[PDB]
């Protein structure tokens, strides 16, 4: 599965940083079936703490580390799963993953952002 | 192909009778569990009492005295999806003239549905003691030896005439 | 000069250059013949051993001045270059540039080309290749940039004017050689690697006849232009009448009415999105992937109860199937147009929107489809002939050149063993031999017939001892053959060859203990009636035809093969892998679907598919799972490229054959034909025996009867009589349509009709008893109309004689009840059109059924091919409920299957019902094959076949493909063009005998043709006079100018990408804005008609495209009032849009500026009434084939084809059923619920409330033949003659350059003719005739020198060498106005009027002419 997202995201501190993501799955978005885990690592080798989750509705995990600056910014329908982190925050710097269900296409997707914080 | 048609208003005193009431469905392929009942009322009274009940493929008679016995089903046999529900009566008698009523309750089946309906159908009967020859049957034959006749008639003539004209000119020459 | 052969040298070239500078400061086209790629004139001789494949001096003086030098190969092949240094760099000379030219001509360089081309295409299909293959992909890039180099390094990059860019055949490869070296170092991978296959397109520039023949199509493809714009603009017109009708119409369905949480229809249609979640509310048909239509109308379909009608989702087919914008209804017209699957629409239009819109696809089908196919089969059939006539005119006139030249050429030079092979040679009789083994070989192909499925051991070892037999005595006959004769002489002919491969075939599977599939050359064995010579004309047409295919024709074949090869490998490229990821789109199980491009195998098939005519279900996937527009424009390319190869091809197989047919000369065999021989044998023999034994058996042993016959004569001959026995027939023919199911609801019109029919049949008695009183026996049964009466009232008769009597009911007699279906057959006789194209079509059963018996011999080859292969393996495990074929993991062979209907209840071991069971299901499974209705079906059973009892397995042959590939190429390609032809020269047969006039046409027909063709003419009248008034003169000088017309079309345009907008739901605002527009339009039109009636003031209606346009005004302006009249005061949907359809008359205007559009509807017009007769009969024929159907097939089962709508049991229904399958269009459809006669499948014991018919069951046999009948019926008249009509009008129409004119001015022939016959005895001297022609003035003036065209009208001599004053005069008359039919009619009455004046015959004996007194001269 074709997913576009910019491999390297710089933005400034406290700005709001849009992760975009879409995905070229040809089979229409059944809400019923898609699947979208968006989770964050640290490091290529670090552990992944699932932050948002699209399973039926988007379900926002509100994990401490965001605050309550997680937003989703996208539309599933049309192909489109970014986020939004209000007022970024230096912490806020690492990686970002988009992963990607659309059933019964067989392929699972995956995007893979490094943001970085700039002064 | 199930064709609605319509029964006979007139019955002979002392023959059998088949009444007749055809319900078709709308669309044949459809399934259905289809009941019905038969009500009369007696000509001079204003009361539709109920006879008979055809249900699962068992008739069910009521007891007036009218139908005791004397009827036998003659509708659909044994399919549960009756589309026909005439009935015959034997021995017709002269009470057996007056207003019947064809009640037909049909429980059609769908996917994830199912729609009671229902239709009444109306008969009027009366009993007379000799079968008369329908009008039309009789105005049909009337004018059918007319026509034979009148048409037969117009070739004679014109064959007089003609012959005439042609007997003429052949002794001319 | 055959020796002007001169080494290319560089003082030449120094010679050459000074001469052309010396030509140009002082200040023709090349010999066409010596143009390079030709071949060298031999008049030149041999070339010399140590000129060949050297720089030569040019030879052409045309560029002998120019700076060039010419290359000769060993195969005198001429190769023009330049002698400019290539990239300023080489000279003619250089040893680079000189090995360069060396091995550009070599014959091993050309050919290296070919097979690198041919190998490379075999690695393109491969759609997943192995790694190592791109070393071989890097070896034929190589060997491409080679080659194009050693190109360049010769004739220069474009230095030059024969240069390597020059020819545009080099831009092919060269950009092929730039992809090839940017697509490796800089990088949508799936469009890239297709690019490639360009080099597929190179074969054309290198096998030797290909760049003539796509020429030869490009030339005919321009000369399409019009019929192209007229189809556009046609079935623009057409779509936008649907958009006005149709628009959101289907997208009705039968919605529920009973919904719960208090939904609404909207809350639900946004909140839904699943096959199994739009069950849950419309209603689907058991199977079906889209909903069931509906209608508001009474005679739409109807929904179950518990459903309403309703408009609301997406169109059927995945959406790609509507009315809604302009695009799809122009897609969905363009698919009627071709009749691909249009019986599908057609059905779902129908059930939508009523049944009487049935009008407007009869329209559309006969207008419209039948029409613009035939228009394109006559112009592509005209240019073709065009250039033919051209090409084989320069082939004949070239070598009569070639023997002109030849004799310029000629006047310039000016034991026991050999006495054995000779005893058993004396039988070799043609006559008895050969007769004697064709006879066995037919015997033994009937007995390989009778192979069927279900057959008894006896039966079986019983065939096997026959072919056991038939082996030997062919092979018998073979060895004695084989020594009478010798190698040597043995084989040389071919059928020699023939049976000698037929016996080895025959003995090495005598022997074999294993079966193979050999069985098929068993079969063909068949062949050897081939060897019956000419006498069979017909089977040698046949055999021809497949030689000129092959032979002839046979770069064009190749090019079709080419063309399909190309297809499917950019099918492939472009769509495989779409087809293998979103294949759950199209298919529930995610799997591929039977029909696909993901390998090179099905992609071949689905592109053969297309050409085959069907190209919308795969279309529609292929848009499902790709894109819309790459998809459209594939397979629009494909349809239009390869259909019009096929009818390219199609075309000149059939005109080369029958018109050389018309042009060959005498064939008589070389031997007397053995048959011929034999049959006189016989036929002596037989005589000889016929008067041997009738010796033996001789020597063992008043005037009133007169008055009454002219009186009836006169009676059955007036006027009135005739008239009121019509008016009877159409009564007693209408009275048919009345009895249908519902008859019994109506009971009074039943026992009126049952009375009437009393009456008829008197009525017809008396008639023919009087036809009986005034001709007589003689005179009336050698009649074939009156038996026909005759037999009809017999059968009347004999039906009512019974039911009086009162044993009706008595068996057959209810059948014979049935034919009461023939009383329309009366009405042949009476109307003049039926009866003439009755009459024509009779005269051509002859030759029908020779080509008929033709095909038969060819099908049964294949039909017991079939058989062989196919026999009894159709059988199927299936799940009854859904129809499921089980998986075949379980249930393996029939024995388990049988196991299963034990234990479970709904499983079926049931056969296919057509297969190839034995010989007649294979006839009847191969006709559907051949029409393509109904193939699929049986190819998809074959194609899964295992074995004779085990259970099939998806695609476990997957190659049987080829079997039905091969037999439609032959059974339903040349079988055809077979039919087609001999149908089309024997209707010019008829044609000719009755002096070529419309065999279609009528007397009063013919008079009304005749003055209707009288309006193609060109007489220009007077423009109409500059009217005074200046206030109405300036009006005038306007409304008249050029510009004017050119702005009124540009407003026609403007008005019709209006009307194009509308779209469904589209909005109120765009709505008021288009409503608007229009109005405006409306303004403008009406002011040009003021205006021009202002200025024109009773010349406007001179003209008929005047009246036309004020009838289009009056008609659009009455269209707006009453429409919104009818928009406030009423309400009604169906009338609205019918009475907005008036405005399209606007655009119908469009026509009278395209001076070629209407050309071909003036063709079009004078077709018409030929087009009527033809309808006549055709509805005449439909009518009858609906009672019997009424008849018999108003109760069959619910299947397939038979529907709620669409059955058989009312006549409309039945009307319209006969009209869909007059096209063939699903008739096997219609078949299948016939075929099934026994329990499971039928009931012989239904009910049928309100009928006392009992069972559901049709008769086989009967319905077998109704249908074969009626579609072979259909194709003899509704097509064949539609062409042949439509192929004759288009002629006569585009022939319009016609009148020639001229005035006697022969009193100036005769005021020259006194000065040199002072005497006036009609004769002038020859020596005279020199000079009289120079005195002469035009035209009839011969100037100087006048003897060299006056010996070649070979005028007649009389004694004396004198020449007769009338012979000069013909001859000087024919010249000018040159052969025409009326100058035979005038020399008729010439010669006649001097007869009357001339007793004198003795005084014009010609003795000699002129052409022959030269030739006795000389
Ligand atoms: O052909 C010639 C005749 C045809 O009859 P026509 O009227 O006399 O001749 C026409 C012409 N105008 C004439 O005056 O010259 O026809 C002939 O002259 C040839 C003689 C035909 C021989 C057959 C005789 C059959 C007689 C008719 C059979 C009577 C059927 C009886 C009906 C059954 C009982 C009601
Ligand atoms: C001249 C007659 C006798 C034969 C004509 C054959 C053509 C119709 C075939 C051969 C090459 C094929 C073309 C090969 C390449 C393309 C490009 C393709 O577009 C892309 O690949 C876009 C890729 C991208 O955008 O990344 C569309 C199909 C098309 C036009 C094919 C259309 C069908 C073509 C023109
Ligand atoms: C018994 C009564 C109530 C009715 C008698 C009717 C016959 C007089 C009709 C019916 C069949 C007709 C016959 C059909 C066939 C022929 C053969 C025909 O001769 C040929 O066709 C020769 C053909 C040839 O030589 O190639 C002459 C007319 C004739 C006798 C017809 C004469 C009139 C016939 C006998
Ligand atoms: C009653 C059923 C069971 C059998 C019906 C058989 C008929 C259909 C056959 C037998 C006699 C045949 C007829 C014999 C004679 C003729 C006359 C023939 O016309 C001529 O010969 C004209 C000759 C001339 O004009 O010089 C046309 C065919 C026809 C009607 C034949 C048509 C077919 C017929 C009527
Ligand atoms: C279809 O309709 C019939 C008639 O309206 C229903 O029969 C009734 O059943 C109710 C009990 O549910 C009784 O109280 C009525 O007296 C019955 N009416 C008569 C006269 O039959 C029938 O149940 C309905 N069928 C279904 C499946 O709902
Ligand atoms: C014939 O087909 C029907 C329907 O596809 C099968 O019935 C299904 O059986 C499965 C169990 O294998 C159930 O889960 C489904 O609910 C059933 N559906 C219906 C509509 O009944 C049936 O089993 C098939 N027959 C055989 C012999 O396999
Ligand atoms: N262009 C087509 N004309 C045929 O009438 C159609 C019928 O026959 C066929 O074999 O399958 C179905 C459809 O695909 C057809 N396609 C195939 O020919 C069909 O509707 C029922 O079989
Ligand atoms: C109806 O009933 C009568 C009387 O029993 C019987 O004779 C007749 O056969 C039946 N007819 C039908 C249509 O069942
Ligand atoms: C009808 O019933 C009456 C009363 O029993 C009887 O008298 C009469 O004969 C019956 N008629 C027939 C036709 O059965
Ligand atoms: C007929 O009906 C009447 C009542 O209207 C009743 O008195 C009489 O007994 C009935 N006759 C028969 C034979 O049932
Ligand atoms: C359903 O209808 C009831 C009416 O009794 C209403 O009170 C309720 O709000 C409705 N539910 C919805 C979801 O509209
Ligand atoms: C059918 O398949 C079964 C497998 O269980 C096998 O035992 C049987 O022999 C097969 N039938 C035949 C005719 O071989
Ligand atoms: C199953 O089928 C066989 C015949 O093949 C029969 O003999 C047997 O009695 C049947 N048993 C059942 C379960 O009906």
């Amino acid at each position: 599965m074709e997913v576009t997202v910019p491999a390297t995201l710089n933005v400034l501190n406290g700005s709001d940083a849009r992760l975009p993501c879409t995905f070229n799955s040809c089979y229409t978005v059944n809400h019923k079936q898609f699947s979208l885990n968006w989770t964050y690592q640290e490091c290529n080798n670090c552990s992944e703490e699932m932050f948002l989750q699209f399973r039926m509705k988007i379900i926002n995990l509100k994990l401490e580390r965001f605050q309550d600056r997680v937003e989703f910014s996208g539309n599933p329908s049309k192909y489109d799963v970014s986020v939004m982190l209000r007022n970024v925050q230096p912490e806020d710097e690492g990686i970002y993953n988009c992963y990607i269900m659309n059933p019964p296409d067989r392929h699972r997707g995956h995007g893979k952002i490094h943001l970085q914080v700039l002064m | 192909g199930c064709v609605e048609v319509d029964s006979e208003t007139e019955a002979v005193y002392g023959m059998t009778f088949k009444i007749l009431c055809i319900s078709c469905k709308r669309r044949s392929e459809t399934n259905a569990e289809t009941f019905t009942e038969w009500t009369f009322r007696q000509k001079g009274t204003e009361e539709f009492v109920k006879i008979l009940r055809y249900e699962n493929e068992v008739l069910q008679l009521e007891e007036d005295e009218r139908f005791e016995g004397r009827v036998v089903w003659n509708g659909s046999r044994g399919t549960k999806d009756l589309q026909d529900l005439s009935i015959f009566i034997t021995n017709v008698t002269y009470n057996h003239s007056g207003d019947y009523e064809c009640h037909v309750y049909r429980l059609l089946f769908f996917e994830n549905y199912e729609h009671n309906t229902s239709v009444v159908k109306k008969i009027h009967i009366e009993v007379v003691d000799k079968a008369n020859r329908d009008m039309a049957s009789i105005v049909s034959e009337i004018m059918m030896y007319v026509l034979i006749v009148v048409l037969t008639i117009w070739l004679v003539a014109e064959m007089i005439y003609c012959y005439k004209k042609i007997a003429a000119a052949t002794e001319t020459a | 000069g055959p020796q002007s052969f001169v080494h290319f040298t560089k003082q030449s070239l120094a010679l050459i250059e000074q001469r052309i500078a010396e030509r140009k400061s002082k200040e023709p086209k090349p010999s066409s013949d010596l143009e390079a790629g030709k071949q060298l004139p031999f008049i030149y001789g041999d070339i010399p051993p140590g000129m060949v494949s050297e720089p030569l001096e040019d030879l052409d003086p045309y560029y002998a001045d120019k700076k060039t030098f010419i290359v000769l190969n060993k195969g005198k092949t001429i190769f023009r270059f330049n002698a400019t240094p290539a990239l300023y760099m080489l000279s003619p000379f250089s040893p680079l540039r000189r090995i360069s030219i060396k091995i550009l001509v070599h014959s091993l360089f050309s050919m290296l080309i070919m097979c690198t081309i041919l190998t490379n295409c075999i690695f393109m299909t491969m759609n997943n290749p192995p790694d190592w293959t791109k070393n071989v992909e890097y070896t034929f890039t190589g060997i491409y940039t080679f080659e194009s180099l050693v190109k360049i390094l010769a004739r220069g990059f474009c230095v030059g004017e024969f240069t390597f860019l020059r020819d545009p055949w080099n831009w092919l490869d060269f950009v092929v050689i730039v992809f090839a070296y940017l697509t490796e170092f800089v990088n949508n991978v799936s469009a890239l690697r297709t690019f490639r296959v360009l080099r597929a397109l190179k074969t054309i520039s290198v096998i030797p006849g290909l760049k003539t023949i796509v020429g030869a199509l490009i030339q005919s493809v321009k000369k399409l232009s019009d019929v192209m714009i007229l189809t556009v603009f046609c079935l623009s017109v057409f779509a936008l009448i649907g958009l006005q009708l149709f628009m959101g119409n289907l997208k009705h369905k039968c919605f529920r009415n009973s919904l719960e949480n208090n939904e609404t229809l909207e809350s639900i249609m946004n909140t839904l999105e699943s096959e199994e979640d739009f069950r849950k509310y419309f209603y689907y048909l058991e199977g079906s992937k889209d909903a069931l239509l509906c209608g508001f109308s009474t005679d739409s379909g109807q929904c179950p109860e518990g459903y309403t009608c309703v408009k609301i989702g997406r169109n059927p087919d995945y959406g790609y199937t509507s009315f809604d914008t302009f695009s799809w209804a122009f897609l969905a017209l363009f698919r009627l147009m071709t009749q691909d699957y249009w019986e599908n629409l057609y059905q779902q239009t129908l059930r939508a929107a009523g049944k009487t819109y049935m009008i407007f696809f009869v329209v559309v089908i006969f207008l419209g489809s039948f029409y613009l196919i035939n228009l394109i089969l006559a112009v592509v059939a005209m240019a073709y002939k065009e250039q033919n006539q051209a090409n084989i005119e320069e082939a004949k006139q070239k070598e009569l050149e070639f023997q002109q030249m030849l004799d310029r050429l000629k006047k310039e030079q000016e034991p026991y063993w050999i006495k054995f092979k000779k005893c058993i040679y004396f039988i070799v009789m043609d006559p008895f031999v050969d007769l004697a083994i064709t006879i066995c070989i037919v015997l033994n192909t009937l007995f390989m017939a009778m192979e069927h499925h279900p057959m008894t051991e006896e039966f079986k070892n019983v065939l096997a001892i026959g072919n056991l037999v038939f082996t030997g005595i062919f092979a018998a006959e073979m060895v004695l053959k084989l020594i009478a004769m010798d190698p040597y002489e043995y084989f040389q002919v071919g059928w020699n060859i023939f049976d000698s491969l037929i016996v080895t075939l025959s003995l090495v599977e005598l022997f074999l203990a294993d079966v193979e599939g050999l069985s098929v050359l068993r079969s063909f064995r068949l062949l050897r009636v081939f060897k019956l010579a000419k006498s069979w004309p017909t089977l040698n047409m046949l055999i021809k035809i497949i030689g000129n295919s092959v032979g002839a024709l046979g770069n064009l074949t190749l090019v079709l093969a080419i063309i399909v090869f190309i297809f499917a490998v950019v099918g492939m490229q472009l769509f495989g892998k779409s087809y293998k990821e979103c294949v759950c789109k199209i298919n529930d199980d995610c799997t591929l679907p039977r029909w696909h491009m993901n390998d090179f195998f099905h992609s071949f098939l689905i592109v053969f598919r297309v050409l085959c005519g069907e190209w919308i279900e795969t279309m529609w996937d292929c848009m499902e799972v790709a894109g819309q527009a790459m998809c459209l424009i594939v397979y629009m390319m494909v349809m239009v490229i390869g259909n019009l190869v096929v009818l390219n091809l199609f075309l000149a197989l059939l005109l080369s054959s029958f018109s050389s047919d018309n042009l060959t000369a005498i064939e008589e065999d070389p031997d007397a034909n053995n048959l011929q021989i034999a049959v006189t044998r016989i036929k002596k023999g037989i005589n000889y025996v016929k008067q041997t034994l009738r010796e033996f058996i001789l020597k063992a042993f008043g005037k009133i009867w007169w008055n009454i016959r002219k009186t009836c004569y006169k009676i059955v001959e007036h006027s009135w009589f005739e008239s009121f026995i019509v008016l009877m027939i159409l009564l007693s023919s209408g009275a048919l349509a009345f009895e249908d199911i519902y008859i019994e609801r109506k009971k009074t019109i039943k026992i009126i009709l049952e009375y009437a029919d009393k009456i008829f049949t008197y009525i017809f008695i008396l008639e023919m008893l009087l036809k009986w009183i005034a001709y007589g026996y003689k005179t009336y049964f050698t009649n074939a109309w009156c038996w026909l009466d005759f037999l009809i009232v017999d059968v009347s008769l004999v039906t009512l004689v019974a039911n009086t009597l009162g044993y009706s009911d008595l068996g057959p007699i209810k059948s014979l009840r049935t034919l009461r279906a023939l009383r329309p057959l009366r009405a042949l006789s009476r109307f003049e059109g039926m009866r003439v194209v009755v009459n024509a079509l009779i005269g051509a059963i002859p030759s029908i059924m020779n080509v008929l018996l033709v095909c038969l011999i060819f099908w049964l080859i294949f039909s017991i091919m079939g058989v062989n292969l196919f026999a009894g393996k159709f059988y199927e495990c299936i799940n009854t409920t859904d129809g499921s074929r089980f998986p075949a993991s379980q249930v393996p062979n029939r024995s388990e299957c049988f196991a299963l209907m034990n234990v479970s209840q709904n499983v079926r071991w049931k056969n296919l019902k057509v297969n190839f069971d034995n010989v007649g299901l294979g006839y009847l499974s191969l006709l559907q094959v051949a029409t393509f209705k109904g193939w699929t079906i049986i190819m998809y059973a074959a194609v899964d076949s295992v074995n004779v009892d085990k259970q099939p397995k998806y695609e476990y042959s997957l190659y049987m493909y080829i079997y039905f590939v091969v037999f439609i190429i032959f059974g339903s390609f040349f079988t055809l063009n077979l039919f087609i032809g001999v149908i089309i020269d024997n209707f010019n047969q008829q044609k000719k005998k009755l002096g070529g006039q419309d065999i279609f046409m009528t007397e009063e027909q013919k008079k009304y043709y005749n003055a209707m063709k009288k309006l193609g003419s060109k007489k220009p009248q007077k423009p109409i006079p500059r009217p005074g008034n200046k206030i109405q003169g300036c009006i005038f000088d306007l409304v008249t100018n050029q510009a004017f017309d050119i702005s009124i079309m540009v407003l026609i345009c403007l008005n019709m990408v209006t009307m194009m907008v509308e779209k469904e739901g589209q909005s109120q605002h765009m709505t008021e804005v288009l409503y608007w527009i229009n109005v405006v339009f409306i303004i403008l039109f009406t002011g040009e008609c003021v205006l021009k009636l202002i200025s024109l003031r009773h010349y406007y209606f001179t003209v008929g495209w005047n009246i036309f346009d004020f009838v289009v005004v009056i008609i659009s302006i009455v269209g707006m009032f009453l429409a919104d009249l009818i928009e406030t005061y009423f309400v009604s949907p169906t009338l609205f849009r019918v009475i907005r359809l008036a405005r399209i008359g606007r655009i119908l205007r469009l026509v009278k500026g395209a001076k070629g559009i209407r050309t071909l509807l003036f063709a079009l017009m004078m077709s018409l009434p030929a087009l009527f007769n033809i309808g006549l009969l055709l509805f005449l024929v439909m009518f009858i084939y609906a009672i019997f159907g009424m008849s018999n097939f108003a109760y069959v089962k619910k299947e397939d084809g038979i529907n709620d709508m669409f059955n058989f049991e009312t006549f409309g229904n039945s009307m319209i059923c006969l009209f869909q399958i007059t096209t063939s269009a699903g008739w096997d459809g219609l078949l299948a619920p016939i075929l099934n006669s026994k329990p499971p499948d039928c009931d012989p014991k239904k009910v049928h409330p309100g009928s006392s018919v009992e069972g559901d069951c049709g008769n086989p046999s009967v319905g077998i033949f109704y249908f074969v009948s009626y579609i072979i019926i259909s194709f003899l008249v509704v097509v064949n003659m539609y062409i042949a009509v439509i192929l004759e009008n288009f002629s006569v129409a585009t022939e319009e350059s016609t009148e020639p004119l001229s005035e006697d001015d022969f009193e100036m022939f005769y005021e020259v003719w006194e000065k040199f016959d002072p005497d006036a005895t009609q004769f002038i001297e020859f020596s005279k005739l020199s000079d009289f022609a120079a005195a002469l003035d035009p035209p009839l003036l011969i100037a100087k020198p006048n003897k060299v065209q006056l010996i070649a009208m070979d005028l007649p001599m009389v004694s004396g060498d004198r020449i007769h004053c009338l012979d000069i005069l013909f001859a000087f008359t024919k010249r000018v106005l040159g052969e025409s039919g009326e100058m035979d009619s005038l020399r008729s009455q010439m010669e006649e009027r001097f007869m009357s004046a001339n007793p004198s015959k003795v005084s014009y004996e010609p003795i000699t002419t002129t052409l022959k007194r030269k030739q006795e001269d000389v």
